């Protein structure tokens, strides 16, 4: 969080209260899925 | 099995063993042909 145009709130080392916060909602812990199909072309041994 | 193979079907290795057995077989068999016979008219018979 910068001020409001000053430098940075984190140079002048003087504690601020009223800065802003990022918020989510209920459900942004969604764990994820992928999947994969396998098939192989040539075996280990072969040929009649 | 007289032909082992790596896998389950009817591959070539059937017609191999196939070709294998009859072929031990016309090794052996030692056959004379004999036999008796009628004996036809031939002017009462349409093919010569």
């Amino acid at each position: 969080p910068i001020y409001t145009s000053g430098l940075q709130k984190m140079q002048s080392s003087k504690v601020s209260m009223a800065n802003v916060v990022l918020s989510a909602g209920s459900d942004v812990i969604r764990q994820a899925a992928i999947k994969y199909n396998v098939v192989r072309t040539q075996e280990i041994i072969l040929f009649e | 099995n007289i032909i082992n193979t790596i896998t389950d079907g009817i591959t070539y290795a059937n017609r191999t063993e196939f070709f294998i057995r009859v072929m031990v077989l016309m090794m052996m068999d030692r056959k004379i042909l004999t036999m008796e016979f009628y004996d036809v008219d031939t002017s009462a018979i349409s093919n010569t």
